RNA sequence: UGGAGAGUUUGAUCCUGGCUCAGGGUGAACGCUGGCGGCGUGCCUAAGACAUGCAAGUCGUGCGGGCCGCGGGGUUUUACUCCGUGGUCAGCGGCGGACGGGUGAGUAACGCGUGGGUGACCUACCCGGAAGAGGGGGACAACCCGGGGAAACUCGGGCUAAUCCCCCAUGUGGACCCGCCCCUUGGGGUGUGUCCAAAGGGCUUUGCCCGCUUCCGGAUGGGCCCGCGUCCCAUCAGCUAGUUGGUGGGGUAAUGGCCCACCAAGGCGACGACGGGUAGCCGGUCUGAGAGGAUGGCCGGCCACAGGGGCACUGAGACACGGGCCCCACUCCUACGGGAGGCAGCAGUUAGGAAUCUUCCGCAAUGGGCGCAAGCCUGACGGAGCGACGCCGCUUGGAGGAAGAAGCCCUUCGGGGUGUAAACUCCUGAACCCGGGACGAAACCCCCGACGAGGGGACUGACGGUACCGGGGUAAUAGCGCCGGCCAACUCCGUGCCAGCAGCCGCGGUAAUACGGAGGGCGCGAGCGUUACCCGGAUUCACUGGGCGUAAAGGGCGUGUAGGCGGCCUGGGGCGUCCCAUGUGAAAGACCACGGCUCAACCGUGGGGGAGCGUGGGAUACGCUCAGGCUAGACG
């Protein structure tokens, strides 16, 4: 299936993830379908987590499955907020 | 490496009085005041008409040995300037003058650039509050270069900033003597520098 | 869109098949001269409608057989045997250089 | 000294004997039906073609004779039967073939 | 925002012309030397051969058991047996093993790049929508019994469960033949006839959860087809028998000569077929003013391969690296009958080679498989280790210090040089010694809410007592090449065409700035040189950008085929050409801006780009084409 997960792009001891939509079969740093956000786990900058909300809603509507970490990051970005 | 060794021998070889010891290049003991000829057994002999490559190489070596920067960082800074937009020479000089050790020397915290290098390397210098121990650090316009509060009681800093009373600083620099700090106002213009170096000769030297 | 070419029928000797020669001009990649290349395509004529010399349009099609991947869209203009004669002369010249 | 995924191998063998069986039936029945269509016996031919189609679809239920290859077999069978009966006529039983 | 030349044919000159050097680059190696850290990187040769460990499994919420153990029952005891439970072992069953990881062999090809087609197709798991799950029946393992074999393992008989297989029914629907309609290749709709569905389990138990079946669609992934592009050799010129096409079949998810029967004689080629050679291709990378040349290592995309060759099975998907069968070579076991194996997975061994690493730590992070979940697996990965292999940062001190110690080298014997260099004076405090001590990690889970949104709680760190912060604190590695010209740096002695140096010109045969040593100097510096290779200079294969009277170079001459090229005027078309809009041009890299590790290397974010190709529209000067006209070319 198509999944929403994190890809590692930073250097050694400097992790930087791209929140990304890709087929689960391809490698985690391989050709992804679309970059829907980025995440910095060490909080180096005031903007360490950005997510495109409408695109995430689309890819969830068509049937993508986020990882538990990806789902956590999306929930922190109010992707599931229906208030 | 930083070439470490005799310095006023460069005052002699370069043919122009350099200031590598800070003082004693102003006193009648520089050995350039009393021995203006180049070093070596063949220093007093009649010099032959140098080639163009000789002129450009000696000019570039003068400009490099003034700051005490290795050939690696020097060539890297030159290529970096040539990549940028604007006059290569003036931008190169503004880059060299932006080095933290050179800024420490210009602000009168150290009498020589090598003493400034030792002051920076030993963490006696702060930038915007945070301690920095890298002579190759690039100072940006607006940064406050200060003296470490734990080092302001040392004898050398007391002497240097006690002699800086009444002295003037470069047009692109400000200095607070009581607080033992200063500010890097802007990048210096070519007119601001009194360097005895022709930058176009260095540009032509690296044009080869 | 399915590619559409335009060429000359130079061989009707097959059953339900024609040989459409298609030319093309393009500037040389390095020397800039407008050079003229050509290629023959085996086109499908299910009614034996087109004959020798007919200038026809050709459309990319679902494969009919090996080497046969095109159909004849329509007839641009009727038989002009000058181009067929040029092709036949260019072929016949090959018998002069053997050994 | 090897891993127990050999189990898979074993399973495949079973499935092999399961698939080869079904197909072996289908083909056979098909031939039979076609024979009865060539000889003119229409009621029997269609009565057997019904069972052949049933076996085809039931094999399509599983992984033996899955997607539209089964429709291909059914189409070819029904076409051949209707064509061979048209050489004789009288489609008596009125089974798989539409009116 | 971009372009340097020089040495060398001569007694001297100009030209042609080759050679060589200064530059940059490297998966490098070798010599001398060698202090620290960060980030990268590391079998280019034998796609040679491999000991050993690990690397692909997982579900008791699909099912029945074996072994060992415990508890409670039917009994007065025994025998026997029922239920619960723990551990363990496989088995049947489902999903995964087709991903991930490795390598460059083979391939000059729809392999790849690029732009399209599929009205000729498939897609397990996932998402949305509609509907449904009624009844019956059966077998094989595990297990029990017997046999064969040295072993691998194998054969026969018997019992049994299921989400295992089968039958009938229900027909939301779908499949097929035929007919009609719309559409136009096999797309969609409709009618009759025929055919086709299902499986249960778990609970917080009559209500939900994980599922199951049929169908439509989405999404993702892929199969096939086509235009254009992709090295050298013409001392390879003719190639082709399934060859080219047709009909009808078989085959596949699907077109096809893919395969097969019958029929027609075709198909390809100097616009380079066929053949030989070499070689994965690309994003990119190196270089370059650019055009271009070279290259395809790391990372990313596609391909192919898994000792060599061939083949099918299973499956949504394989012609399957750690699945199966056969042949061949090799190694091992062997009761000589017969078997076992396949590092181009991680590490490691050996061989080859100038040369390329640890038989390491970890499931914490990211990702992947199975599972409701807990959780299990993961040599993917995250880290550490080794190697100046590269890039970057840093240290071996800072300041004062004689008309100038000694030693050493020159010397006009007056002196000069090594040189403020040193010893010394004062100061800072690399190393180290202590103390604190991480970010990377908040989700899965549990609770409230409604297993939703939302809120709350809890666990979890390999790196690692590492980074970093504070205190204390010692002056504490420098080497390598060069010094005749190109090319920056000169003297002494030794040697005597000897010993030797040398990239090119060249130097040495008695007083060598060229050999060797010394003093001194120049260049770089934890590096410096050498060799190899690539681009550069090289306008020296000249598109930008060259030439052929005498320097290399006009064919011995003609006729003339293909091809290349085409006088003047008008018109049509719009193929070349040009313009606008749009799609494409993945990411990384490159460029610019800001930001994170104290800087930098490294990295993040954002921005900007861009040739080419597809589509729609437009322009018609020129090239093209068609039609007409003219006479200056040509011919008569
Ligand atoms: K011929
Ligand atoms: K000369
Ligand atoms: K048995
Ligand atoms: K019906
Ligand atoms: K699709
Ligand atoms: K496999
Ligand atoms: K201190
Ligand atoms: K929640
Ligand atoms: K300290
Ligand atoms: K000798
Ligand atoms: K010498
Ligand atoms: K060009
Ligand atoms: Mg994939
Ligand atoms: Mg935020
Ligand atoms: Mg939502
Ligand atoms: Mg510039
Ligand atoms: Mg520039
Ligand atoms: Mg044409
Ligand atoms: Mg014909
Ligand atoms: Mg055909
Ligand atoms: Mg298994
Ligand atoms: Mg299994
Ligand atoms: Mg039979
Ligand atoms: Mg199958
Ligand atoms: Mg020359
Ligand atoms: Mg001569
Ligand atoms: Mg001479
Ligand atoms: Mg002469
Ligand atoms: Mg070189
Ligand atoms: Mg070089
Ligand atoms: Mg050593
Ligand atoms: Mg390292
Ligand atoms: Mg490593
Ligand atoms: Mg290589
Ligand atoms: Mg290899
Ligand atoms: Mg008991
Ligand atoms: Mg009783
Ligand atoms: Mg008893
Ligand atoms: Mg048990
Ligand atoms: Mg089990
Ligand atoms: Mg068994
Ligand atoms: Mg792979
Ligand atoms: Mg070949
Ligand atoms: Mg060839
Ligand atoms: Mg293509
Ligand atoms: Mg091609
Ligand atoms: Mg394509
Ligand atoms: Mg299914
Ligand atoms: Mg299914
Ligand atoms: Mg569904
Ligand atoms: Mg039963
Ligand atoms: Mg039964
Ligand atoms: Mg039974
Ligand atoms: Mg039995
Ligand atoms: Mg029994
Ligand atoms: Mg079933
Ligand atoms: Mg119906
Ligand atoms: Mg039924
Ligand atoms: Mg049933
Ligand atoms: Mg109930
Ligand atoms: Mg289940
Ligand atoms: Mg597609
Ligand atoms: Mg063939
Ligand atoms: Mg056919
Ligand atoms: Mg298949
Ligand atoms: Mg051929
Ligand atoms: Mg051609
Ligand atoms: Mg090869
Ligand atoms: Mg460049
Ligand atoms: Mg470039
Ligand atoms: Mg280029
Ligand atoms: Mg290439
Ligand atoms: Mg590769
Ligand atoms: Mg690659
Ligand atoms: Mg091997
Ligand atoms: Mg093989
Ligand atoms: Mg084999
Ligand atoms: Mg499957
Ligand atoms: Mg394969
Ligand atoms: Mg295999
Ligand atoms: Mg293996
Ligand atoms: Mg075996
Ligand atoms: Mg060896
Ligand atoms: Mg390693
Ligand atoms: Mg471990
Ligand atoms: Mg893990
Ligand atoms: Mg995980
Ligand atoms: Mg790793
Ligand atoms: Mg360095
Ligand atoms: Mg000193
Ligand atoms: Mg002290
Ligand atoms: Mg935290
Ligand atoms: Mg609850
Ligand atoms: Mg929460
Ligand atoms: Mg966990
Ligand atoms: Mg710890
Ligand atoms: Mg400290
Ligand atoms: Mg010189
Ligand atoms: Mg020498
Ligand atoms: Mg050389
Ligand atoms: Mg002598
Ligand atoms: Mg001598
Ligand atoms: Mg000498
Ligand atoms: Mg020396
Ligand atoms: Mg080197
Ligand atoms: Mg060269
Ligand atoms: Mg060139
Ligand atoms: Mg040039
Ligand atoms: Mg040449
Ligand atoms: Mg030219
Ligand atoms: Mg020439
Ligand atoms: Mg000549
Ligand atoms: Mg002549
Ligand atoms: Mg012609
Ligand atoms: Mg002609
Ligand atoms: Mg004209
Ligand atoms: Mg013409
Ligand atoms: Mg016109
Ligand atoms: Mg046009
Ligand atoms: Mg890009
Ligand atoms: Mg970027
Ligand atoms: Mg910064
Ligand atoms: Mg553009
Ligand atoms: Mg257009
Ligand atoms: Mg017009
Ligand atoms: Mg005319
Ligand atoms: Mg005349
Ligand atoms: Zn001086």
């Amino acid at each position: 299936m198509v999944k929403i997960r994190l890809a590692r792009f930073g250097s050694k001891h400097n992790p930087h993830y791209r929140i990304v939509v890709t087929d689960a079969r391809r490698k985690r740093d391989g050709k992804y379908i679309e970059k829907i956000g980025y995440y910095d786990p060490r909080k180096t900058t005031p903007d360490w987590l950005k997510v495109d909300v409408e695109r995430a809603r689309y890819w969830l509507s068509v049937g993508a499955q986020p990882t538990d970490t990806a789902r956590r990051l999306l929930r922190q970005a109010g992707v599931f907020r229906q208030e | 490496g930083r070439y470490i060794g005799p310095v006023c021998r460069l005052c002699r070889r370069e043919g122009v009085k350099l200031y590598l010891k800070g003082e004693r290049c102003y006193s009648p003991k520089c050995a350039m005041e009393r021995r203006p000829y180049p070093p070596g057994q063949h220093g007093q002999k009649r010099a032959r008409r140098p080639s163009d490559y000789a002129v450009r190489l000696r000019e570039k070596q003068k400009l490099r040995r003034i700051y005490g920067i290795s050939e690696r960082q020097f060539r890297n800074l030159f290529e970096e300037a040539s990549k940028k937009k604007g006059v290569t020479g003036s931008v190169f000089l503004g880059l060299l003058e932006s080095r933290l050790d050179n800024v420490v020397y210009r602000l009168g915290f150290a009498v020589s650039r090598r003493q400034a290098r030792q002051l920076v390397r030993h963490g006696h210098i702060t930038v915007n509050g945070r301690r920095v121990d890298l002579p190759s650090y690039r100072v940006r316009p607006g940064d406050e270069i200060a003296v470490a509060e734990k080092s302001r009681n040392l004898e050398l800093i007391r002497q240097n900033l006690e002699a800086m009373k009444g002295r003037k600083v470069g047009p692109w620099l400000s200095l607070d003597v009581e607080g033992m700090k200063g500010k890097f106002l802007r990048l210096p213009d070519r007119e601001d520098l009194a360097l005895p170096v022709n930058e176009q000769l260095v540009i032509e030297f690296y044009s080869r | 869109p399915k590619k559409v070419l335009t060429g000359v029928v130079v061989s009707d000797k097959m059953q339900k098949t024609v040989t459409v020669l298609v030319e093309r001009q393009f500037p040389h990649p390095l020397y800039g001269k407008v050079i003229k290349r050509s290629k023959k395509y085996l086109a499908h004529d299910p009614e034996e409608k087109y004959k020798l010399g007919d200038v026809v349009e050709i459309i990319e099609s679902r494969p009919i057989s090996k080497r046969k991947r095109f159909r004849v869209l329509r007839l641009v203009e009727s038989g002009r045997m000058d181009l067929v004669e040029k092709y036949l002369i260019r072929r016949q010249n090959y018998e002069s250089l053997s050994k | 000294r090897n891993l127990s995924a050999l189990k898979r191998h074993r399973q495949s063998l079973k499935r092999r004997l399961r698939n080869k069986a079904k197909k072996s039936a289908i083909k056979t029945l098909s031939k039979k039906a076609i024979q009865l269509a060539q000889e003119g016996k229409a009621e029997e031919a269609l009565k057997i073609m019904r069972k052949a189609e049933s076996l085809i679809d039931k094999a399509a239920k599983g992984s033996t004779l899955h997607k539209n290859a089964a429709a291909r077999r059914k189409s070819r069978l029904m076409r051949k039967v209707r064509q061979l009966l048209e050489a004789a006529g009288a489609p008596l039983i009125g089974g798989g073939l539409s009116a």
